[PDB]
C-alpha cells in the first residue's frame, strides 16, 4: 500500500 | 481492495484514514485501537526507497469516514499526532519484516457511532482463529484494480491460507511476522487489498465473545487480484508484546 | 477505549448484524 | 479530488 508495499 | 463491496455504514468504526496535509492526500489505512492510539503499517511513515519519512506533523488522521473524499462535516473527527513509533526492528531493507507503527493522538478523540476502537486479541484468541480456512475481512480506500479509486470504503472477507502455499507463490523470504490471504485459484472467489490499502485492518470477529479483533494489517503483494498471488499482512498477535510496552511506557 | 472494544454501536450494540459477516462466523467451522 | 477540509486542521 504506497506504489510492492 | 479488489473485488469488494461498499461498506455499510457503521460496519468498520476503527477504520482510520492516514491524510497528507500538503498535497492533501490519501496516504494509507490505519485503525482505532483506544481514543488515543492509532495503528498503522510502518512502511507508510518510513519508507526510504521512495523517499519516505513523514513526522509527526506531516500529518493528520480522520476516523468515522465513509467518503474516501468529502470532507464528513458532522460525521469524522480530524486529529493531529502526539508521536509516532515504529517497531525499532522493522526491515525496509529486503522484506517490510516487522510492518508496524503506532501514533498517539494529541487528544483523545470521542467515540460515537461512527467512531469505535478495534480489540487486540490475546493468545487464546489468535490461537483458535488463525486458521488456514478462516476467514477474516479487510477494508480500505484503495486500488480498485491493479492497473480505480472508490467513492466510498470497500471491504472484503478472505480465507488464511497455509503457510506452505504462502511461501511458495513468491521469491521472497517470509517471516513468522506475516501471515498471507486469498482464495486459491481453484476455488473461484476473487479480492484482495491493492495499493493505497496499506495500513489497513484484516480482522476476526470472535464466535466465543462476538468481539471483533485485529489480527494483520495491511502490507504487501504481488500485484492485487492475481491467481496463485496472495496478501501479505503483519501479524499482529506476534508484535504484541512490542505494542503493550511502547503503550506501558508512553500514555494512557 | 479498548475495554467495550470491538462492540460496534449500530451492530453488535443492538443486536442486529450486517450483510456479510455470517460468511465469516460459517468458515470457524 | 479531495475535497477542502478546515482550515482549523491545518
Amino acid at each position: 500500500x504506497x506504489x510492492a508495499p | 481492495i479488489v473485488e469488494g463491496s461498499d461498506a455499510e455504514i457503521g460496519m468498520s468504526p476503527w477504520q482510520v484514514m492516514l491524510f497528507r496535509k500538503s498535497p492533501q492526500e490519501l496516504l494509507c489505512g490505519a485503525s482505532l485501537i483506544s481514543d488515543r492510539w492509532v495503528l498503522t503499517a510502518a512502511h507508510c511513515l518510513l519508507y526510504p526507497p521512495w523517499d519516505k519519512n513523514f513526522t509527526e506533523n506531516d500529518l493528520l488522521v480522520r476516523i468515522g469516514k465513509h467518503s474516501r473524499t468529502r470532507y464528513e462535516r458532522n460525521i469524522e473527527k480530524i486529529s493531529m499526532l502526539e508521536k509516532i513509533y515504529i517497531h525499532p526492528r522493522y526491515n525496509w531493507r529486503e522484506n517490510l519484516d516487522r510492518d508496524i507503527a503506532l501514533m498517539k493522538l494529541k487528544k483523545p478523540v470521542a467515540f460515537s457511532d461512527y467512531i469505535h476502537p478495534v480489540c487486540l486479541p490475546d493468545r487464546e484468541t489468535a490461537a483458535s482463529l488463525l486458521q488456514a480456512g478462516y476467514k477474516g475481512r479487510v477494508t480500505g480506500w484503495g486500488n480498485l484494480k491493479e492497473t480505480g479509486q472508490p467513492s466510498v470504503l470497500q471491504v472484503v472477507n478472505l480465507p488464511i491460507v497455509e503457510r506452505p502455499v504462502c511461501k511458495d507463490s513468491t521469491r521472497i523470504r517470509i517471516t513468522d511476522n506475516m501471515f498471507c490471504a486469498g482464495y486459491k485459484p481453484d476455488e473461484g472467489k476473487r479480492g484482495d487489498a491493492c495499493e493505497g490499502d496499506s495500513g489497513g485492518p484484516f480482522v476476526m470477529k470472535s464466535p466465543f465473545n462476538n468481539r471483533w479483533y485485529q489480527m494483520g494489517i495491511v502490507s504487501w503483494g504481488e500485484g492485487c487480484d492475481r491467481d496463485g498471488k496472495y496478501g501479505f499482512y503483519t501479524h499482529v498477535f506476534r508484535l504484541k508484546k512490542w505494542i503493550q510496552k511502547v503503550i506501558d511506557q508512553f500514555g494512557e | 477505549g479498548e475495554a467495550d472494544c470491538g462492540l460496534r454501536p449500530l451492530f453488535e450494540k443492538k443486536s442486529l448484524e450486517d450483510k456479510t459477516e455470517r460468511e465469516l462466523l460459517e468458515s470457524y467451522i | 479530488d479531495f475535497e477542502e477540509i478546515p482550515e482549523e486542521y491545518l
